[PDB]
């Protein structure tokens, strides 16, 4: 026999465009989490510089 | 000689000539940098008036302070030798424990807080002298009595506690 398809034919393949939006790359959560990092970082910075200026007062 | 910081200094000049007999002799302080920083807040707590008197004399004779305020300078040297002797005869181990840590830590006080909190309580109960830093913010706990030092490379140990005079354990 020659090279034929199987009796019922092959099952469908995937060809339609498939680029599904993933929550890892959405501009709301990224902006929000950026704001939390950026606001906490300034919080620690206020503590740090306030302590360093006091450390500077003792050295003087 | 000039107060300019040198950039091309390849030589040093000395002067073996001694101060004239008319000027009273004072044995100079023999302590080095790390011991003097560990005793500074105790020099201040005992010799403030003498330190303050020297500087007010110099500001009273502008351009002539070096020659006309010599008695005050001898008085500060003597006053500051008294604390050094007192710390030696009563806090010798703790004092060495502190300024040796300071020598290994870039002379940064925040880097040797557990040794200061021991030396300070020995000085307070023996020489009755107490470290005071003016204009520290009132809301915040003083930085030399803070349990956690943020700029210290080795974290202050939980067991080691800060020393506040007039408070028991
Ligand atoms: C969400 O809750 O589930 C996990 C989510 C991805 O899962 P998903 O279900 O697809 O999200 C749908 C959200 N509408 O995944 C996430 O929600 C995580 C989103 C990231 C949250 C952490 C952000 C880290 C801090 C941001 C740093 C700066 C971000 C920008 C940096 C790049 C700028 C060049
Ligand atoms: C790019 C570069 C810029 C990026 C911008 C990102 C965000 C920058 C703005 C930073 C503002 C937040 C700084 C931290 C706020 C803060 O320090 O609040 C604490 C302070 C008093 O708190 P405190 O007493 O020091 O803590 C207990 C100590 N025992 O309370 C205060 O000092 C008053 C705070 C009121 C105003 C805060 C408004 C923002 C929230």
């Amino acid at each position: 026999p020659q090279d034929m398809p199987p009796p019922g034919g092959y099952e469908a393949v995937q060809y339609k465009r498939n680029l599904p939006s993933r929550g890892l790359f959405r501009p709301r959560p990224l902006l929000a989490g950026a704001a939390v990092l950026m606001l906490y970082g300034w919080y620690k910075l206020v503590k740090g510089i306030r302590e360093q200026n006091e450390l500077a007062r003792e050295k003087m | 000689m000039a107060t300019r910081k040198p950039a091309f200094n390849q030589h040093v000049l000395l002067d073996t000539t001694p101060l004239p007999d008319s000027i009273p002799k004072v044995k100079e302080i023999g302590a080095s940098s790390a011991p003097l920083l560990s005793a500074s807040f105790f020099i201040g707590a005992r010799c403030k008036d003498y330190n303050d008197d020297y500087m007010q004399c110099k500001n009273e004779n502008p351009g002539r302070g070096e020659f006309e305020c010599l008695k005050e300078g001898r008085r500060v040297t003597r006053c500051a030798r008294s604390v050094l002797k007192d710390i030696n005869t009563h806090c010798l181990e703790q004092f060495r424990a502190h300024w040796q840590c300071l020598d290994n830590n870039n002379q940064q006080l925040w880097q040797c807080r557990p040794a200061e909190w021991k030396l300070n309580k020995c000085v307070y109960e023996n020489l009755k002298l107490e470290k005071v830093i003016p204009d520290q913010p009132k809301n915040s706990t003083p930085v030399h009595l803070r349990q956690r030092q943020i700029f210290a490379h080795h974290a202050i140990p939980p067991w080691e506690r800060p020393f506040i005079p007039g408070q028991p354990e």
